[PDB]
């Protein structure tokens, strides 16, 4: 959707803070809830998925299945809180010989691996608030040895805690962030 | 079953079950037309012994909301058959 | 109105809650006080005594069609390949409310023998005739715990913050204790009411976060309290999941062996 | 392709139990259940009226009813009893003490859900029924009351299927009992829009087919049970065996009822030869179709004299040509038209079947939808109205739950019938 | 009363010989 | 794979020696403990249940105890009674009074040493053991109070063995001791902690089949305990006999147990027939699922229309073919899928046997773990808390050291286990 519009420097595609922060995010639900609640580390609400069943219900990111995003920028930024669970997310890209690859990290997975369409990796997060990094490029050259263009859809299973996704062009540091992207 | 309520339950076109209705109904529209022979009714002055009985019979007795329903299924044929 | 909601809500849930008190004093004697001079009777003997039809007309004679199907056909059970009818069993009840049986801590409290008073303010508080940290424990707190059936006021306020003040002051009174606060949390918990659910869970979580050994002595005793959190996790969510993690943390090793034998949809915290 | 049957009361119980033995001869069945007929004709369609057990006995579809066990002692203990499955005998404690309430609605409704779950099972056991048979006597207790109930809850259960009834009409000058008009009309009255069809049966005709026709010296009720027996197998008979003209009980009940109400048919058999006069006659189709026609042969007590066929119905079993069977149904039509309908041409069903009934190289079903048989029905409602006008007989029925206006709806069912009939007897040409 | 097993009654020595030896001729 | 099998109290003991009594039966099995068996794979897996001697003799796997010495003569004095082995013969001096107490705590310790020293002595000659079942009554003093103490410390002892027992739940319109809830009560939580599997056994439903349906005038003990013992030895058909299907203990279990708190089961038979029905009776596999699925044929008196099932197992017997022991159970499932759990797709394990039991070319036996099964303790719990709120016959068993602490926590167990169904009951996706 952002194919025409201006991709520099941040780019935020959740926050919590908007009125309604899911006007571009499919809240696909089966035997789970995504709901805004407040949370007692932060003094502030924040996106909350729960389910029994980690792959059935989750949110993604356009809504629309034919539609698909646009950001070019090779960094996403999660602010996300390790709630002790299983969880997971998905980032689909468009590699330079137009396949669409398929990147996947969950806390449940063992070891990484590497099949002709997906690149499953395991997690490690700290106790309390996490700001995980992703950086597209490198590990699109990392497990495919293809140019990255630029991300397709985003999609993070249930079972967290979400404070704000923002894509990033670079590798910004906590004191250049912003105070809106601060925690 | 009445044909009403078969014709419900049945899996006939509208169309049809209406044609079959039709069809019934005026069979017994011209039914009544017919002549008959009248329905029988107790006789005036009958003896007391016929109606008052003992306390046996009492003892082996064994109905308004059925006789109720009788009467509006009555009622409501013969305002058809007027009709 | 809120205390009109308050005053619905309570006349909604009287059905399922213990009986209510019949004032603030007690319950009304019966056929009770005189007249002040009263109006004599003289009433006379004839006064006081008076004081499937079947219509042959309309039916499917000779109408055998193959369009027909049969009624009552979906309601004649043992038919074939039908062991029962087909609106099915029942509903088993466990969501609903169940009836809660009398509180001993309602008698307690009308035999002036609770230690502890209530001050107003913007939320009333409580005073105690004596010091917390001396009371006996083994008697009182059994008490407290099995008040929080209560509902209608001022019981269930009596008994919540008592429970409160009586597990934030106590220290090492309170272990030995643990067997005998199982019995008041299961009835409270058997009450399948979500007002008392919602104060049982607060009342675990203090009592866990209170002392020491409390989860290692409740952890032998998970038999008991676990399965009303696991039939409400499910249908209140976040507090229970709260309690569990709050007793898996401070119950030891064996805390999530016995959380995971009764709830199954549970993780490690 | 096959019909389940019930026997209802003492009359229906014997009849069945003598049609029972009937059909058992003819498909090679002794007793004990076994088959030792000579013929694969016999063991293509045995499916009809028998089901195949494990050990290959053949169970006849049959259930058998009685508020009084002493009948169903009897029935067991008859020459063919032990081939009846044992839990099909329904039964009651206490007898329907001749009273159509009784039978109908205190202690027939009591054993009606046993009858029914017993009749499910076995509609659902076999695979595809043509439909159900039933055999009772009106002028009885629970073979009126309960064959009554009894049909209209299989027209709750299976309408898609057709229901064919037996009942035996009492005559004034057979009547055993009192309350012949009660049960009778009480039972017809239900029988008119609940059976899908009601062939007539009339002691008083039966009596002197043995004379007219047999001219026998001891006629008693298993006597007058046969005749009873071979209709139903020459009614059902093409459905077991092939024929040139096949037919089936749809096909009679499209072919004799021009309107709903109108289903209640006047029966006959032939050949009915006597001992002495056996090698005198002749036996070709000509004397098949004469003895069909002709009015003492008729096993219903109602003169066709005074009414006209509406529909008439000749099922032929044996070895004949088919020009000549034809040709003798077009000689009746033509000689003797007065006895049909002109509004409705042709008014003759034919049907061939190969395999005649045992002891027979031609015979023939006659079934007659004629507007003669609402004699009996006027007989039975002038004694109805003679009865139920001073109010005779009538506190038996009422302390059984049942109310006056049921006996009047009755009445005016009968009456409407009756006058249905008798529409198209004007002789008009 | 055989108690044969399913393996037993489905999986026979299966022999190819020639029952007819008229027609081979 | 060898289950060694265990019989407590009184009724445990003869429900046992005429289980083993069927055994031998249809392994040719000689009461003098020979062969005469026909077939080669009766003695092809005997050693599951027998175990040879020196002389080729069969000596059953099996443990019989109780604290009155006289049920060991009379079990002797049983027609298969000198098939046991004489030292697993083992008795206390005086009986267990009907009390839960003393046969759990005082007079069963003081024997349980012996019965533990003689289970570990059968259990070591098995090359590979696969569990332990157990037969005894809860109504009882010396069957439940001991049994229960047995069964914890054989879970104690060989956690991963299959522990199966076989509890005849006692009733009130059958009644016969006043501390039936008492024993009970006592005994319920034990087999939910230390049993794998605990399959239930009512009086009144076993009763009832005899009454209705074997239709046999005077049932008896032993005709009860005839009909449980069909689907004793049925439960294992296919761990004892080759089958297209094959199954075990354990593979019951994992499919019929989703929480390790839902392990109460009900039980079933089929086909079940009165003598006289014998042959007309078509017998199919269709019939063996419509009668087993039957709520009456139900050999546990609760019906399991008021509940909702968790999974049912289908332990099928005899040369049969795929499509009636799969389609079936899927018609039954889409056509009752109101009183099947949603969450649970398609609820039904299907097992299949080649070798069908003695006397019947085809069987089946059901294993079902319906909701019902808490009004089981419904009325148990009633009754308990009616003789606990005035505290009676409590004194016997606070004379023998238990306190009533123990009593109030075996209410909140039973409680607990009738929530734990409820919630599954009514659960949803
Ligand atoms: N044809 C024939 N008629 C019978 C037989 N038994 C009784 N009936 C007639 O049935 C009438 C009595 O009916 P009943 O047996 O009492 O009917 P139920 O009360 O329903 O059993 C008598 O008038 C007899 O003429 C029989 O075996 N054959
Ligand atoms: N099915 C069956 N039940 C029995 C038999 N013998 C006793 N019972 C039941 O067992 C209960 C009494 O058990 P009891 O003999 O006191 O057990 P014990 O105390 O361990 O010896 C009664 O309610 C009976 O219904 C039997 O042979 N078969
Ligand atoms: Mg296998």
């Amino acid at each position: 959707m952002f194919h025409n519009s201006y991709q520099a420097g941040f780019l935020s595609i959740l926050y919590s803070i908007g009125s309604k922060p899911l006007q571009i995010w499919d809240s696909q639900v089966r035997n789970g809830h995504v709901k805004r609640v407040t949370d007692e580390d932060i003094q502030s609400s924040v996106l909350e998925i729960m389910g029994s069943n980690v792959s059935t219900c989750y949110i993604v990111c356009p809504a629309n299945p034919k539609q698909t995003l646009g950001i070019k920028l090779p960094f996403l930024v999660m602010i996300i809180k390790n709630m002790k669970k299983y969880f997971s997310f998905e980032v689909t890209i468009l590699d330079d010989k137009n396949m669409r690859r398929r990147f996947r990290a969950s806390n449940y997975q063992s070891t990484t691996k590497v099949k002709p369409f997906i690149c499953t990796m395991p997690m490690r997060l700290d106790e309390g608030w996490n700001q995980i990094q992703f950086n597209l490029s490198d590990f699109t050259r990392r497990a495919y040895g293809t140019n990255y263009v630029e991300t397709l859809r985003v999609q993070v299973h249930a079972n967290c805690r979400i404070r704000r996704l923002y894509f990033s062009d670079r590798l910004y540091a906590e004191e250049e962030l912003p105070p809106e992207f601060k925690l | 079953t009445t044909l009403e309520k078969q014709l419900q339950a049945s899996t006939l076109s509208r169309q049809c079950r209406v044609d079959l209705l039709s069809h019934a109904q005026e069979l017994e529209r011209s039914s009544w037309g017919l002549s008959k022979k009248m329905i029988t009714l107790p006789d005036i002055k009958l003896p007391p012994a016929t109606t008052m009985s003992t306390d046996n019979s009492v003892k082996r007795s064994v109905n308004k909301e059925r006789a109720q329903e009788y009467t509006a299924r009555k009622q409501e044929k013969e305002d058809m058959i007027s009709s | 109105t809120f205390s009109q909601l308050e005053r619905e809500k309570l006349r909604k849930d009287r059905d399922v809650l213990p009986p209510l008190s019949e004032g603030p004093f007690g319950p009304f004697p019966k056929n009770w006080h005189q007249k002040e001079r009263d109006a004599s009777k003289a009433t006379v003997s004839t006064s006081a005594s008076a004081s499937s039809i079947l219509i042959g007309h309309t039916g499917t004679g000779g109408m055998a069609v193959s369009t027909f199907k049969g009624t009552g056909c979906a309601i004649t059970s043992l038919s074939g390949g039908r062991f029962g009818d087909p609106a099915g069993p029942g509903k088993a009840g466990a969501y609903s409310k169940q009836r809660v049986p009398p509180t001993d801590f309602r008698h307690h409290y009308e035999r002036s023998d609770l230690p502890l008073s209530i001050q107003h303010s913007a939320k009333r508080s409580l005073l105690w005739k004596v010091e917390v940290s001396k009371l006996d424990y083994h008697h009182y707190l059994p008490i407290f715990f099995d008040g929080l059936r209560e509902l209608e006021e001022p019981f269930s306020f009596l008994a919540y913050q008592g429970s409160m003040d009586l597990l934030e002051g106590g220290g090492a009174k309170i272990l030995p204790t643990v067997p005998q606060l199982i019995m008041p949390l299961k009835t409270a918990l058997n009450s399948r009411h979500p007002d008392v659910l919602r104060k049982v869970f607060h009342v675990i979580q203090k009592l866990v976060v209170s002392g020491d050994h409390i989860g290692e002595a409740l952890v032998p005793y998970y038999r008991q309290l676990l399965p009303v959190f696991n039939l409400f996790m499910n249908r209140l969510s976040s507090i229970i999941n709260d309690t569990l993690y709050l007793l898996e943390r401070y119950g030891g090793p064996d805390a999530y062996i016995n959380i995971k034998y009764m709830v199954p949809t549970y993780e490690s915290c | 392709r096959e019909i389940v049957s019930c026997q209802a009361g003492q009359c229906g119980n014997q009849i069945g139990s003598k049609f029972w033995e009937v059909i058992s001869d003819e498909h090679g069945v002794d007793p004990t259940g076994t088959y030792q007929g000579d013929s694969d004709l016999q063991l293509e369609r045995i499916n009809v009226y028998f089901d195949e057990s494990s050990g290959g006995r053949y169970v006849p579809r049959a259930v058998l009813m009685d508020l009084e066990p002493g009948t169903m002692d009897s029935v067991r203990a008859g020459p063919y009893g032990q081939l009846f499955r044992p839990d099909n005998f329904i039964f009651g404690q206490s007898g329907a003490g001749n009273n159509w309430a009784k039978g109908h609605y205190t202690e027939g409704a009591e054993l009606i859900d046993s009858v029914l779950d017993v009749c499910r099972k076995e509609a659902e056991s076999c695979d595809c029924l043509q439909g159900f048979q039933l055999s009772h006597s009106l002028g009885g207790g629970t073979g009126s009351g309960m064959g009554t109930l009894l049909i209209s809850k299989l027209r709750e259960e299976y309408p898609d299927r057709i229901m064919m009834t037996f009942s035996v009409i009492p005559s004034p000058r057979v009547s055993d009992t009192v309350v012949e008009p009660y049960n009778t009309t009480l039972s017809v009255h239900q029988l008119v829009e609940n059976s899908d069809e009601s062939m007539c049966i009339d002691n008083e005709a039966l009596y002197d087919i043995c004379f007219r026709t047999l001219k026998l010296t001891t006629p008693t009720f298993g006597d007058l049970n046969h005749l009873v027996a071979a209709v139903m197998s020459g009614v059902t008979c093409c459905l077991r065996f092939p024929g040139q003209l096949n037919s089936d009980l749809r096909k009679l009940a499209v072919n004799l009822v021009p309107f709903p109400r109108l289903h209640f048919f006047m029966m006959g058999f032939a050949p009915l030869t006597s001992r002495g006069s056996q090698q005198y006659r002749g036996l070709s189709v000509a004397e098949l179709t004469q003895q069909m026609f002709d009015a003492k042969n008729m096993m219903q007590a109602a003169d066709p004299r005074h009414g006209r066929y509406l529909t008439a119905s000749a099922l032929f079993r044996g070895r004949m040509s088919t020009k000549e069977v034809d040709e003798q149904m077009l000689n009746v039509q033509n000689k003797n038209s007065s006895y049909f309908i002109e509004w409705i041409p042709n008014n003759i069903k034919s049907s061939i079947c190969d395999i005649p009934p045992k002891g027979l190289k031609m015979s023939v079903t006659f079934i007659g939808n004629n507007t003669c048989i609402q004699e009996m029905f006027r007989r039975v409602g002038e004694q109805f109205t003679g009865m139920f006008r001073r109010k005779a007989f009538l506190h038996w029925y009422t302390g059984e739950g049942m109310d006056e206006m049921e006996f009047t709806e009755a009445e005016s069912n009968m009456n409407d019938l009756v006058s249905e009939y008798q529409q198209y007897q004007d002789a008009t040409v | 009363r055989d108690d044969r097993t399913i393996y037993q009654v489905d999986y026979t020595p299966k022999d190819r010989s020639v029952k007819n030896m008229a027609g081979l001729a």
